[PDB]
């Protein structure tokens, strides 16, 4: 349940650190 | 509303070059694009592990794939906005396009070699088989 | 044999590139623990392209390759393909490394630990004293 939430939750995770090294 | 149909352009552009990407062909605006493309090659190639299908994973059927797109990103934005994100955004985009047309192209092709296939049999494998089979078709031709 | 250090060079130096773009960064200085800059970055980009363009594959390795093969696409799937070998690898032993660990630490902690926190005002004390 909530797979979206789930894997939405995952793709910020990955964001935040591509953004953190710009 | 300039500035809306120039989001529009980057959208089409980045899901574009991600398709032909995988292999499926067919200040200024350019340097955006090429930019915001970059950013989503290295974002795949830091993390696309992590994920094996996300149709798959998000248990997409037809009547919910809007809904998990819209749940999908806004989990994404959850808290904020960076630019890390909006790179994220488009790669997720991306990954839902190439994963949909994929199988959409399976589906196409799983069809009409059934039609194909169907009427092969019922008409004309009766025919082969009276003209010496497939085997004096290679004959004629080579 | 001279020429073959300069293979092993970039041997290494994709290994290392590949392994550290997935995230194991310290494969820079793994080895240590115990133009060719053109040459490098050329072949860098060039695998990248090729993960790009392809998803999956689905000493006996050596059987492998010899069915890959012969031109510089076929060595730069060559190069691809062992970095994705590494990687895949490296995951597999860390998953199972690490949740043995983390489990052997969960199961302790649980075990033996927790009524001695729980009786001396919690994780918050704890955090209270730092």
């Amino acid at each position: 349940e909530q797979w979206a939430r789930e894997i939405g939750a995952q793709l910020r995770r990955m964001a935040d650190d591509l953004n953190a090294q710009y | 509303s300039h500035m809306s149909q120039s989001n529009r352009e980057l959208v089409v552009d980045f899901l574009s070059y991600k398709l032909s990407q995988k292999g499926y062909s067919w200040i200024p605006m350019a340097a955006v694009k090429q930019a915001l493309r970059e950013a989503g090659d290295e974002f795949e190639l830091r993390y696309r592990r992590a994920f094996s299908d996300l149709t798959s994973q998000l248990h997409i059927t037809p009547g919910t794939a809007y809904q998990s797109f819209e749940q999908v990103v806004n989990e994404l934005f959850r808290d904020g906005v960076n630019w890390g994100r909006i790179v994220a955004f488009f790669s997720f985009g991306g990954a839902l396009c190439v994963e949909s047309v994929d199988k959409e192209m399976q589906v196409l092709v799983s069809r009409i070699a059934a039609w194909m296939a169907t009427y092969l049999n019922d008409h004309l494998e009766p025919w082969i088989q009276e003209n010496g089979g497939w085997d004096t078709f290679v004959e004629l031709y080579g």
